[PDB]
């Protein structure tokens, strides 16, 4: 269940929670740069 | 006249038949034809980009059997 971010490529392990994944990528539409 | 695979958030992989000449928002389209997603909620992303609706395939250069990414949105 590994996550990539299709905005910055970071990785996501599968226990990470997926709606706070979510958040992370439509995040970038608000700020590209999130370190 | 190719292959290309659009991956969502949760990790499904979309397969679509498409033409170069395909514009970004004929691929929302079809994906709405296949999985029945409106185009105005659709983003699609190809190596970190965003893909702009009035543009085709070709004019990012996406070749057969690339890997879009289609992110929702909110309107
Ligand atoms: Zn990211």
């Amino acid at each position: 269940s590994w996550k990539v971010c299709p905005m910055c490529s970071e990785q996501f392990p599968p226990d990470y929670d997926q709606q706070v994944f979510e958040r992370h990528v439509q995040t970038h539409f608000d700020q590209n740069v999130l370190n | 006249s190719m292959q290309i695979f659009v991956k969502t958030l949760t990790g499904k992989t979309i397969t679509l038949e498409v033409e170069p000449s395909d514009t970004i928002e004929n691929v929302k389209a079809k994906i709405q034809d296949k999985e029945g997603i409106p185009p105005d909620q659709q983003r699609l992303i190809f190596a970190g980009k965003q893909l702009e609706d009035g543009r085709t395939l070709s004019d990012y250069n996406i070749q057969k059997e690339s890997t879009l990414h289609l992110v929702l949105r909110l309107r």
